[PDB]
């Protein structure tokens, strides 16, 4: 499904996806969906 | 093994 408003996902150097919270200018390994 | 911080985006 689509990420919540303000979020995106990218891949870290180690290849693991991380999620980016532009609403609070923070990131996390955990999927927010 | 922490994620990249927001400054790295």
């Amino acid at each position: 499904g689509f990420l919540p408003k303000g979020w995106e996902v990218r891949h870290a150097p180690n290849g693991r996806p991380f999620f980016i919270d532009h609403n609070t200018k923070t990131t996390t390994w955990e999927d927010p969906r | 093994e922490a994620p990249p911080s927001y400054a790295e985006v």
